[PDB]
């Protein structure tokens, strides 16, 4: 999981 | 937004559309290329083709469960290019090249035109 | 094999269905959770989690074109959850969480319920 | 595209  | 992204999400997508079209699970139309057909999920062929986004959203051939493709259409060309619908993989080869980008042309699949010219510019 | 890989695809694939979704375009069932409605592409279900998955793939279900949720599922926890489905993107907040994480548990989506066990264990 |  990222900070798109 | 504050949304988080599961990055590998989309491929794990693709990769399960693939294991359903090998299955046949759901497959909702035929394209016949001349002698040959192949089964797959009208979803998938409109978001990779220009041409299959415009068929099936026409309000007469939504609803058809054949497709007939134009008889100058090579079967392995379009074989190699539905592959890559659902795969993000192209097997282009020198001995394919020229029948998988007319294919690519003709079903309006413009990335695939694209590496096809560079590919053949390449080589001359 | 000696293919080549277009990155972008999968994902370019995931936005036009989404699209698809936007439009209301060949959508094949609804989803009823309480009073709120979905309407969805049943393979981006299957694709996407476990219980859609094994609802389609069953010889009667697979021809229904309404599916009723649990009654204890919040419609909000499955809207943010339909969501992220065509887009990768999770909209987790404190204030949705719990009912997320529910949501993901009963639709099988593991890597959700995975983020959101790790998001309340920092937060405790 | 790449080489995968
Ligand atoms: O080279 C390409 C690939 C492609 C795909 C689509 N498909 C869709 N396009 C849009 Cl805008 N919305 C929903 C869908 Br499905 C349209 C055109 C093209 N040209
Ligand atoms: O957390 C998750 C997400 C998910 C998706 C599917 N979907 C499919 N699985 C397989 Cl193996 N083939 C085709 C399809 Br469609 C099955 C289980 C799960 N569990
Ligand atoms: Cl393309
Ligand atoms: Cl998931």
């Amino acid at each position: 999981w990222v900070i798109p | 937004d504050s949304c988080i992204q599961f990055t590998r999400h989309a491929s794990d997508v693709l990769l399960n559309l693939n294991r359903l079209r090998s299955r046949d699970i759901l497959t909702d139309v035929v394209i016949v290329v001349s002698r040959e057909q192949f089964r797959a999920h009208k979803t998938v062929l409109m978001a990779c083709s220009g041409l299959f986004y415009s068929i099936f959203t026409d309000q007469l051939k939504c609803n058809l469960s054949v497709i007939n493709l134009d008889p100058e259409i090579n079967p392995e060309g379009f074989c190699i290019l539905l592959d890559f619908m659902y795969t993000s993989r192209l097997n282009l080869r020198e001995g394919n090249i020229m029948a998988v980008m007319a294919t690519a042309m003709y079903l309006q699949m413009e990335h695939v035109v694209d590496t096809c010219r560079k590919f053949i510019k390449a080589s001359e």
